[PDB]
C-alpha cells in the first residue's frame, strides 16, 4: 500500500496492502464491499491472465507468421492447414464444454474456497491453495512459490495490469489503424508525425459484419467513426 | 435500511418492509388504508400474474412467426383462431365470463371472508380453497407442488420473484401496446428492427413517439 | 459427506441424504414440503424405470429392425389387433396396474394382497419398491441397487429426450445419429447445426412432418418445441 497511485492521496481504509499491487486508487469505491474486493480480485487476475496471454500470443502471432492478421485470425479461413475451414460450432463446442469445466471448478473454489481441490476422478490428487486465484500445484509444477510468494504476486498482477492496457490498445489499434501492434509500431517510426493517433482515431477499419459459416457476425468497434 | 425507489426517500409508513417488491413507491398514497392495500396487494398480484401469461405467450406466439411457423401476431390471433375455427366469439366471451366469473366471485368473497370458500360447499373442496395469504392462495390446487410449503426464505424469495416479473411483464404488456400502436408490427419484429441497427431504429426514430422530430 | 452434484455445495435442508439418489440437488425446492416429495419420488421412480425400458427399446429396436424408424414406429406395425383394440387392452390395463399402484402411494398398507388368490400378497415394502413378486433374485445389496436403477434411470430419461430431440432434428436413431456424429464430429453436433446471434437465428429444421395420415385421418405431429429451438 506504500507509494500509492498519486503524491497527495490517502488509501482507503479497506486497502491496507494485504493484496499485491496495492496502491490504493479504487476512486469509484468499488472494493468497499469486501465480498465485492475478492469477486475483482478474482476478476482482475482473470482479466490479467487471459491479456497476458493474449498479448504474448498476439505478438507471437505477428512475428511467427505476420501474414494472418490477429484481428481477422479468429475467422476460420485464416486458421492453420489442420484446421482450415473447420466447422465452427464444434470448435465452439470444444472451448464451451471445456472452460465451462474449469471455470465452474474455479467458480466453486471462489464460493466454497478449498472444496475442490481434489481431483474428481482420481481421488488421491489435491492442488493446494494458499490463496484464492493461487492454486498452485499441478498449476505451479515449477514451484516457483514456495518462496517469495508476495513479491512474485505483485509481478504477475502488475504485468497484467500493464497487458490488460496492451491488449486494449492493441485492439483499439488493429480498429483504427488496420493493423497489429508490430505493424502499427513500425508504421510509427515510418512516419512518426503523419502516422499517429492522430489521422488515424476517428476512421474504425472494422467491417459493418462478416460472414462466418452462415452466420452474420455484427462486428463493432470500440468508437463511432467512418464504417 | 431498505431499498426504495426513490433513493434518498423515506419511506411511507404504510409500506413497511412486508410485502413482496415493497420498495416504498406510492406517491398518491393510493394504499394508505390496510384493507385498501391488501385489495391493491390482490390487484397488484393478478394484473402481474396475467401479464406474465400474456407477456410469455406473446413471446412465444412472436417467436414461433418470426422462424416461420405457423403463428399470427398477437394483434391479430383473436381473428385467426376464431375463424380458422369455426368459433362463436359471442359463445366463447361468454364461457370466458362464466367460467371466470365463477373463479373471480371465488377470490372476492375469499377476499371478503378470508375463511370462506372452505367449508366444502364447491364440490367437498375444504382446504383447496382456504387462501394461504391475502393474494396466495395456495393449496393442493394452486400450489400443486408445495413450493410454499416447507421452506419458507425461498417462499418470500419466489414471491418477490413473482412480484418482480409481473411488474416487468406489466411494463412489457404496455410495451407491446405500444410498440403496435406506434411500429405496427410484432414485439420481435421490433426488436430484430432495433438489434438490426440500434442506431436509427428506436422510438426517436418513428415520428409517433416523439413529434418534434 | 456425501457427494453432491456441486462437490463445493450445501445442499437444501430438506435433503438429509436418506433417499436413494440423493445427490443434494433440489435449486428449486420443489421437494422442500415432504408430501410432496414422496410423490416426486415415486414419479421419478416410475419415470426412471418407463425412460429405461423405453431406451433400451428403441436401441434393441433400432439393433433388431433397422428398416423402422422409431419415431415413426407407431404408424409402422399393422398388427392383426387393430389400432382401437390394442388402445382399449392396454387403456384397462394400465388403469388397473397405475390404480393400483397409486393406491399403494396414497395409502401405502393398503394393497399387498391379490384380489384373486389371498394366499398370495407383497410383504410390507416402502412405496415405490413393491418387492414379492416383483423381486426375485435381488443379486446383492438393497440400496446400492436402488441407486444404481435411479442413476440409470435418471441418465434413461436424459437419454430418451435426446432420442426424441435427435429424432426431430436429426430424423434418424439414436445408434444411426450416433454413427452420424463419429463419422462428423465437429459438423453434426448441435452447434454446428444452430446458432443464433443478434441479427439472425440459424434453426434446424425437422426431419418429422408435421402430419402422417395412420388410416384415415391424419395425427398431427409437430416438432417438440420448434421456435425455441437454436
Ligand atoms: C508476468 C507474468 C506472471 C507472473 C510473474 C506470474 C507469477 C506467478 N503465478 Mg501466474 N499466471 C500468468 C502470468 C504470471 N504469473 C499467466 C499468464 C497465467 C495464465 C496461464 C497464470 C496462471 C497462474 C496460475 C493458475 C497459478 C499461477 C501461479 C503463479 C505463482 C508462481 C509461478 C511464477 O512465479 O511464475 C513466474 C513466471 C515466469 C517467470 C515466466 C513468465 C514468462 C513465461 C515465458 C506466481 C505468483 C501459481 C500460484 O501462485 O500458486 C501458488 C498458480 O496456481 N499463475
Ligand atoms: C472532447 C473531445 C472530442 C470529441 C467529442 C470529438 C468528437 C468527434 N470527433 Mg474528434 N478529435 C479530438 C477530440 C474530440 N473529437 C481530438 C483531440 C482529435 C485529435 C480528434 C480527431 C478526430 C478525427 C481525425 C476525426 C474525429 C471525428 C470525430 C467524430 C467521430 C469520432 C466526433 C464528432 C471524426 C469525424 O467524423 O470528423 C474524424 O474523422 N476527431
Ligand atoms: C394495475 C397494476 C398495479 C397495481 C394495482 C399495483 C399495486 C401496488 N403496487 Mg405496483 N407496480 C405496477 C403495477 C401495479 N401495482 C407496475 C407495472 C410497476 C412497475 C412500473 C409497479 C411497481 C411497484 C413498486 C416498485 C412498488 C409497487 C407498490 C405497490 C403497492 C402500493 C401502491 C398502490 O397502492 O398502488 C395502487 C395502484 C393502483 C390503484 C393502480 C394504478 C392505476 C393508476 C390509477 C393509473 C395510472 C397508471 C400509470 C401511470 C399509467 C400507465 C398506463 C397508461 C399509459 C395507459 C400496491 C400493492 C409498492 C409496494 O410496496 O408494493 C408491495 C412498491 O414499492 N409497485
Ligand atoms: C416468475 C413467475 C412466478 C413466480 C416466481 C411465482 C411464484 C409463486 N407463485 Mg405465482 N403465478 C405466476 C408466476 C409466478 N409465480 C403466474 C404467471 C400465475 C398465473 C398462472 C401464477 C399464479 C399463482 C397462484 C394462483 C398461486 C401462485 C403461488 C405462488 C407461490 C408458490 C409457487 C412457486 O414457488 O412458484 C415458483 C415459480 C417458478 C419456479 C417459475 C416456474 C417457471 C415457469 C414454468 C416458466 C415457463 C412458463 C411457461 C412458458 C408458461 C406456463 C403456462 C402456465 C399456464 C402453466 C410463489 C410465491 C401460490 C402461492 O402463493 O401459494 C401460497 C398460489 O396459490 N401463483
Ligand atoms: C419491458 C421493457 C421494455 C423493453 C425491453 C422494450 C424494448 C424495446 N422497445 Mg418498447 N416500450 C416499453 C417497454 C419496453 N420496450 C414500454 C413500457 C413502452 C411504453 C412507454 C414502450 C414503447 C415503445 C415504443 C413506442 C417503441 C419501443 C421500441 C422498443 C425497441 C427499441 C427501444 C426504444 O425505442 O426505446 C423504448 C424504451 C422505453 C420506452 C423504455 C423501457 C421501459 C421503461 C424502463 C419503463 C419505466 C416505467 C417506470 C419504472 C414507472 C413508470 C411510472 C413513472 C412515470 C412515475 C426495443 C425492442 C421501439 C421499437 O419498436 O423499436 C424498433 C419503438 O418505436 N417501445
Ligand atoms: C420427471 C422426472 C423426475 C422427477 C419427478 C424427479 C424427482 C426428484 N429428483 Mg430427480 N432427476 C431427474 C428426473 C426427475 N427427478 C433427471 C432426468 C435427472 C438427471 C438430470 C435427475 C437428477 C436428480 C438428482 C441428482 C437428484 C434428484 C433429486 C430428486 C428429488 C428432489 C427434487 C424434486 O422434488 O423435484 C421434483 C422434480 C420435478 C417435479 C420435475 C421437474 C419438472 C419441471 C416442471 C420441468 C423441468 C424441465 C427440465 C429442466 C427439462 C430437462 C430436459 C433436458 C433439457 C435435459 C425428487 C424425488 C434429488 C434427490 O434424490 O433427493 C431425494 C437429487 O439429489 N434428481
Ligand atoms: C417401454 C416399453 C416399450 C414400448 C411401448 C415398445 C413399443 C414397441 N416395440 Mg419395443 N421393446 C422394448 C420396450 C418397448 N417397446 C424393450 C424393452 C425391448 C427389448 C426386449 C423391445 C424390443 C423390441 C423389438 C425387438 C421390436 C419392438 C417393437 C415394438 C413395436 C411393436 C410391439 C409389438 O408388436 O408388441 C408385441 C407384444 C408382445 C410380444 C407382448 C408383450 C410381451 C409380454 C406379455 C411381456 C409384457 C409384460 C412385462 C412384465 C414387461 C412390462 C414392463 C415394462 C415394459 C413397463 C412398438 C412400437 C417391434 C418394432 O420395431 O415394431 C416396428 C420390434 O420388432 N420392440
Ligand atoms: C393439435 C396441435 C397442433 C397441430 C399444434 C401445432 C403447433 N404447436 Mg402445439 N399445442 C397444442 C396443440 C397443438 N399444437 C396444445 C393442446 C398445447 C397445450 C400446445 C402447446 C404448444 C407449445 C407450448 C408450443 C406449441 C407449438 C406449436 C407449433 C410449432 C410446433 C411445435 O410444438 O414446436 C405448431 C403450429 C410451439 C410454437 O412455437 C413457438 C410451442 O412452443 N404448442
Ligand atoms: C482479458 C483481456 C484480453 C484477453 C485477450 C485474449 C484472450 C486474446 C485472444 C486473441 O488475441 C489473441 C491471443 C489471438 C487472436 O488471433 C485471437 C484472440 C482471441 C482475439 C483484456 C482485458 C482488458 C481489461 C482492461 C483494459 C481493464 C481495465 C480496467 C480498469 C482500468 C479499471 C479501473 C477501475 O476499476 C478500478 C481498477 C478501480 C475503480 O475504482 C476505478 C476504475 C478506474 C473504474
Ligand atoms: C402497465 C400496468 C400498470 C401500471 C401501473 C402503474 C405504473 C402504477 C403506478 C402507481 O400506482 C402506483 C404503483 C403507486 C401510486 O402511488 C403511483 C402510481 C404511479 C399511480 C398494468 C398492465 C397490465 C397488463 C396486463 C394485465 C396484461 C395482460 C395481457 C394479456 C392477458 C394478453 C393477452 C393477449 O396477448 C395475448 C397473450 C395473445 C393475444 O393473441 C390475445 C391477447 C388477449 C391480446
Amino acid at each position: 500500500d506504500r507509494k500509492l497511485w498519486a503524491p497527495g492521496v490517502v488509501a482507503p481504509e479497506y486497502l491496507k496492502g494485504d493484496l499485491a499491487g496495492d496502491y490504493g486508487w479504487d476512486p469509484l469505491g468499488l472494493g468497499a464491499d469486501p465480498t465485492a474486493l475478492k469477486w475483482y480480485r478474482q476478476s482482475e487476475l482473470q482479466h490479467a491472465r487471459w491479456a497476458m496471454l493474449g498479448v504474448a500470443g498476439v505478438l507471437v502471432q505477428e512475428i511467427v507468421k505476420p501474414d494472418v492478421y490477429f484481428y481477422e485470425a479468429g475467422l476460420p479461413q485464416n486458421l492453420p492447414e489442420p484446421f482450415t475451414n473447420i466447422n465452427m460450432g464444434g470448435l465452439l463446442a470444444w472451448e464451451f464444454i471445456l472452460m465451462h469445466w474449469v471455470e465452474v471448478r474455479r467458480w466453486q473454489d471462489y464460493k466454497n474456497f478449498g472444496s475442490v481441490n481434489e481431483d474428481p476422478i482420481f481421488k488421491g490428487n489435491k492442488v493446494p491453495n494458499p490463496e484464492m486465484g493461487y492454486p498452485g500445484g499441478i498449476f505451479d509444477p515449477f514451484g516457483f512459490s514456495k518462496g517469495n510468494l508476495k513479491e512474485l504476486q505483485t509481478k504477475e498482477i502488475k504485468n497484467g495490469r500493464l497487458a490488460m492496457i496492451a491488449y486494449m490498445a492493441f485492439i483499439l489499434q488493429a480498429q483504427a489503424t488496420g493493423k497489429g501492434p508490430l505493424a502499427a509500431l513500425s508504421a510509427h517510426l515510418s512516419n512518426p508525425f503523419g502516422n499517429n493517433i492522430l489521422k488515424n482515431i476517428g476512421t474504425c477499419t472494422v467491417p459493418h459484419s462478416v460472414d462466418v459459416q452462415g452466420l452474420t457476425i455484427p462486428l463493432t468497434c470500440l468508437w463511432p467513426g467512418s464504417q | 435500511v431498505r431499498p426504495v425507489w426513490f433513493p434518498g426517500n423515506p419511506p411511507p409508513a404504510h409500506l413497511d418492509g412486508s410485502l413482496a417488491g415493497d420498495y416504498g413507491f406510492d406517491p398518491l398514497f393510493l394504499g394508505q388504508e390496510p384493507q385498501t392495500l391488501k385489495w391493491y396487494v390482490q390487484a397488484e398480484l393478478v394484473h402481474g400474474r396475467f401479464a406474465m401469461l400474456g407477456a410469455a405467450g406473446i413471446i412465444l406466439t412472436s417467436i414461433g412467426a418470426k422462424v416461420g411457423l405457423g403463428f399470427p401476431e398477437w394483434y391479430d390471433a383473436g381473428k385467426v383462431v376464431v375463424e380458422k375455427n369455426n368459433i362463436d366469439f359471442p359463445t366463447l366471451m361468454v364461457i370466458q365470463f362464466y367460467l371466470m366469473g365463477w373463479a373471480e366471485t371465488k377470490r372476492w368473497y375469499d377476499f371478503k371472508n378470508p375463511g370462506s370458500q372452505a367449508d366444502g360447499s364447491f364440490l367437498g373442496f375444504t382446504e383447496e380453497f382456504k387462501g394461504l395469504e391475502n393474494g396466495y392462495p395456495g393449496g393442493r390446487f394452486f400450489d400443486p407442488m408445495g413450493l410454499s410449503r416447507g421452506d419458507a426464505a425461498k417462499y418470500q424469495e419466489y414471491k418477490q420473484k413473482e412480484v418482480k416479473n409481473g411488474r416487468l411483464a406489466m411494463i412489457a404488456c404496455l410495451g407491446f401496446a405500444a410498440q403496435y400502436a406506434a411500429t405496427g408490427k410484432g414485439p420481435l419484429d421490433n426488436l430484430a428492427d432495433h438489434l438490426a441497427d440500434p442506431n436509427h431504429v428506436n422510438f426517436a426514430t418513428n415520428g409517433v413517439s416523439i413529434p418534434i422530430a | 459427506s456425501r457427494p453432491l452434484w456441486l462437490p463445493g455445495s450445501t445442499p437444501p435442508a430438506h435433503l438429509k441424504g436418506d433417499l436413494p439418489g440423493d445427490f443434494g440437488f433440489d435449486p428449486l425446492g420443489l421437494g422442500a414440503n415432504a408430501e410432496s416429495l414422496k410423490w416426486f419420488k415415486e414419479s421419478e421412480l416410475v419415470h426412471s424405470r418407463w425412460a429405461m425400458a423405453a431406451v433400451a427399446g428403441i436401441l434393441v429396436q433400432e439393433i433388431v429392425r433397422p428398416d423402422v424408424f422409431w419415431y415413426n414406429a407407431g404408424k409402422e406395425v399393422e398388427s392383426p389387433l387393430g389400432p382401437l383394440g390394442l388402445l382399449a387392452v392396454e387403456f384397462f390395463l394400465m388403469h388397473w396396474v397405475e390404480v393400483r399402484r397409486w393406491q399403494d402411494l396414497r395409502k401405502p398398507g393398503s394393497v399387498d394382497q391379490d384380489p384373486i388368490f389371498s394366499q398370495y400378497k407383497l410383504p410390507p415394502h416402502e412405496v415405490g419398491y413393491p418387492g414379492g413378486v416383483f423381486a426375485p433374485f435381488i443379486p446383492g445389496d438393497l440400496a446400492e441397487l436402488k441407486v444404481k436403477e435411479i442413476k440409470n434411470g435418471r441418465l434413461a430419461m436424459l437419454a430418451f429426450v435426446g432420442f426424441v430431440m435427435a429424432a426431430q432434428v436429426t430424423g434418424k436413431g439414436p445408434i444411426a445419429a450416433l454413427q452420424e456424429h463419429l463419422a462428423d464430429p465437429w459438423g453434426t453436433t448441435i452447434f454446428s447445426k444452430a446458432a443464433v446471434v443478434p441479427g439472425q437465428a440459424v434453426a434446424p429444421p425437422c426431419k418429422i412432418p408435421a402430419s402422417v395420415s395412420y388410416k384415415g385421418i391424419e395425427i398431427p405431429t409437430p416438432c417438440f418445441l420448434q421456435g425455441l429451438w437454436p
